[PDB]
């Protein structure tokens, strides 16, 4: 799932993998 | 009209090889599915098929005599030339060349030619 | 020959006549294209039945035929003396084309 | 052709009349998928592929969508989404020979099934599970193509059948083949039926400002319903309105 | 040498007219920001054809005269000519450094761009001619031919770009006049994925499900 500030606010974006540990597939937060 | 006509020496000594040319008209042997074959009939016995040649240069012979039979053609001359080596006296018989189709196993037959094997 | 026929058969004018032909199962299979040829002495055989009961152009309308299993059968309706001739069945065999032993018809 | 290395022809830019086929009925078998052989006479097509070959009379069963067997597997597959028609007839009268007609050939086996519509002309030895024989025949190392050897003393199922399969497509391209139907004036206002190159529907036809680019045969609504067509004779973009329609 | 492709390489995928509408298609396409490979004539080697090609060049001299296609150099040829363009098929053979059987055909500061797509036996061509690195910007190649039939070479101080198509999903915006005015390659990045998932070029502030995902099985085992 994609986190967005709203497109014309910025093209910056973040992404959330809703049900997984990290260390499977930068700045990362678990 | 579509016709066939046997030709060649009717008397051949047994050491020699008989050669017979069947001339045809009214069709081209190059036509798909058409063939020309030979049939002989010694006096009072049944007929025997000798050889057949198809439009596609494909040759067939009776296996009992295939070793001796050799058939050839020249489409430019509308002629089929048959040859068979080492005439046995018993080979003396009437010979026919005939037009062939699978559906019409021998449709039209030439007049036929006598063949004799002796001095 | 792999094809056999009665040496002769007899009929009379206006009656039907049948000449049977016997194949050899080991190299006739479907026994297809079984033809019949008339041959008066000293003349080239003339095809008259090509497939069973099927007649090539220039049909003499009295001539007809049939088949039953390994047995073929020529049929002529309303015999006439002109029918008196040799009759040869013929059929393909995988090794070669073959002719029957012929039948000397007599048309009493 | 052999069904090995079957032939293909790009039949196109012409007027068909399949009634000449469907009504001739001389051929033993005729089957269609995605169209009836009758309605078929009144359609247009972007392109037509006619392919033809010879096979055993029983093998015709395999020349259908989704079949399995050596013919379908290694000679002529058909896609499950196929549309077209298969015709075949006993051609023993033309294709048998007294000694087997070895002109025709079929690949008896292959490393894998063919693509659903591909052709394969290769003739390498099919390798054995043994070490490769490098063109030497042997243990499972076989020449890939067998001959039917058609001859007349042969069962009807085994008699040679020559086959034509027609296949065709319905792309965005203009039609290049159509049936023999005539064509009318365009009654460009009233609620009418229309049949533009086979595009069948009902509506009020009208002029349009749609300004199609030259390749554009159709235009569509946001609903993806058809919305305009170029009249193929006028080459003019006509708008299509649905007829007067509502609840009473 | 290389350049970023930016948004170039859109083309009308199947010309059923659309206007003032957003619509999505899937096909072979040049990926956005693909790594276009840059060549100079000052040799011109064979390149693989892969699934298809984007080609563009800006030589004012028209020094790029054509192309040749298929292995062994059966083959397809396409060459410009005096007031003409021509195509043919044979197993031709010609020298590896060329400069100026079936289906002969004849027909007719500018950046010239081309796409060669070989699909379903049809060798589609799309093109545009536009006034001029690959100039960053957006335009769609229009269709030009669809004649039917694995590696290719250009036919000849001049320079051009090559890029390879790949399967990608696109959203296209059609202007009121039915020109493609903008596009998004849905594979490019999570923002592009969001845009395609929402079928809109702008997205309000918020969170959106882009897709499922799964760890694909690395291996197969049997008891
Ligand atoms: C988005 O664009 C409009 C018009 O440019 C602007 O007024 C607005 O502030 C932008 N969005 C946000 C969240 O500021
Ligand atoms: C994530 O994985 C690491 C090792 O792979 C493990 O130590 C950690 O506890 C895991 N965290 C969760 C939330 O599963
Ligand atoms: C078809 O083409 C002919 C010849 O150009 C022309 O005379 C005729 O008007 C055309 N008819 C239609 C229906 O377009
Ligand atoms: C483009 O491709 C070359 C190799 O083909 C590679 O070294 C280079 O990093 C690539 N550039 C980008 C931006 O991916
Ligand atoms: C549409 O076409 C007209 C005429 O060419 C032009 O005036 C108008 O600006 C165009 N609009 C767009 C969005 O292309």
């Amino acid at each position: 799932s994609v986190i967005t500030p709203g497109t014309n606010t910025s093209n910056q974006v973040a992404v959330l993998y809703q049900d997984v540990n990290c260390t499977e597939v930068s700045n990362v937060f678990q | 009209q579509i016709t066939l006509k046997e030709s060649g020496p009717t008397l051949v000594k047994p050491t020699q090889t008989l050669t017979l040319t069947c001339t045809f008209s009214g069709f081209s042997l190059s036509t798909s599915g058409v063939g020309v074959g030979w049939i002989r009939q010694p006096p009072g016995k049944a007929l025997e098929w000798l050889a057949l040649i198809y439009w596609d240069d494909d040759k067939r012979y009776s296996p009992s005599l295939k070793s001796r039979l050799t058939i050839t053609k020249d489409t430019s001359k509308n002629q089929v030339v048959l040859t068979m080596t080492n005439m046995d006296p018993v080979d003396t018989a009437t010979y026919y060349c005939a037009h062939h189709k699978i559906e019409r196993i021998f449709d039209y037959w030439g007049q036929g030619t006598l063949v004799t094997v002796s001095s | 020959s792999a094809l056999a026929q009665p040496a002769s058969v007899s009929g009379s004018p206006g009656q039907s006549i049948t000449i049977s032909c016997t194949g050899t199962s080991s190299d006739v299979g479907a026994y297809n294209y079984v033809s019949w040829y008339q041959q008066h002495p000293g003349k080239a055989p003339k095809l008259m039945i090509y497939d069973v009961s099927k007649r090539p152009s220039g049909v003499s309308n009295r001539f007809s035929g049939s088949k039953s299993g390994n047995t073929a059968s020529l049929t002529i309706s309303g015999l006439q003396a002109e029918d008196e001739a040799d009759y040869y069945c013929s059929s393909y065999t995988t090794s070669s084309t073959v002719f029957g032993g012929g039948t000397k018809l007599t048309v009493l | 052709a052999s069904v090995y290395a079957w032939n293909r022809k790009r039949i196109s830019n012409c007027v068909a009349d399949y009634s000449v086929l469907y009504n001739s009925a001389s051929f033993s078998t005729f089957k269609c998928y995605g169209v009836s052989p009758t309605k078929l006479n009144d359609l247009c097509f972007t392109n037509v592929y006619a392919d033809s070959f010879v096979i055993r009379g029983d093998e015709v069963r395999q020349i259908a969508p989704g079949q399995t067997g050596k013919i379908a597997d290694y000679n002529y597959k058909l896609p499950d989404d196929f549309t077209g028609c298969v015709i075949a007839w006993n051609s023993n009268n033309l294709d048998s020979k007294v000694g087997g007609n070895y002109n025709y050939l079929y690949r008896l086996f292959r490393k894998s099934n063919l693509k659903p519509f591909e052709r394969d002309i290769s003739t390498e030895i099919y390798q054995a599970g043994s070490t490769p024989c490098n063109g030497v025949e042997g243990f499972n190392c076989y020449f890939p193509l067998q001959s039917y050897g058609f001859q007349p003393t042969n069962g009807v199922g085994y008699q040679p059948y020559r086959v034509v399969v027609l296949s065709f497509e319905l792309l965005h391209a203009p039609a290049t083949v159509c049936g023999p139907k005539k064509s009318t004036n365009l009654v460009k206002n009233k609620c009418v039926n229309f049949n533009f190159n086979g595009l069948t529907g009902t509506g009020v036809l009208t002029e349009s400002n749609k300004k199609f680019l030259p390749f554009q045969q159709f235009g569509r609504d946001i609903a993806d319903t058809t919305d305009a067509v170029r009249d193929p004779q006028t080459l003019e973009i006509l708008d299509i309105t649905p007829c007067s329609f509502g609840g009473v | 040498a290389y350049t970023n492709s930016f948004t170039r390489g859109v083309y009308y995928p199947d010309k059923v007219f659309r206007s003032s509408v957003l619509h999505s298609t899937q096909d072979l396409f040049l990926p956005f920001f693909s790594n276009v490979t840059w060549f100079h004539a000052i040799d011109n080697p064979v390149l693989p054809f892969n699934d298809g090609v984007y080609f563009a060049s800006t030589e004012k001299s028209n020094i790029i005269r054509g192309w040749i296609f298929g292995t062994t150099l059966q083959s397809l040829l396409i060459v410009n000519n005096a007031t003409n363009v021509v195509i043919k098929v044979c197993e031709f053979q010609f020298c590896n450094d060329p400069f100026l059987c079936t289906f002969e055909y004849v027909s007719q500061k500018n950046l010239r761009e081309f796409v060669f797509k070989n699909i379903d036996g049809y060798f589609k061509i799309y093109s545009k001619h536009t006034p001029i690195d690959l100039p960053q910007g957006f335009s769609a190649l229009e269709p030009l031919v669809d004649l039917p039939i694995t590696r290719f070479q250009t036919l000849l101080a001049a320079a051009y770009y090559v890029g390879y198509l790949q399967p990608r999903t696109f959203l296209l915006k059609y202007n009121e006049n039915g020109t493609i005015t903008d596009a998004v390659d849905c594979a490019l990045d999570p923002l592009s994925e969001t845009k395609c998932t929402l079928k809109s070029f702008t997205v309000e502030k918020g969170i959106y499900q882009t897709s499922n995902f799964r760890v694909q099985p690395t291996e197969s085992i049997v008891r």
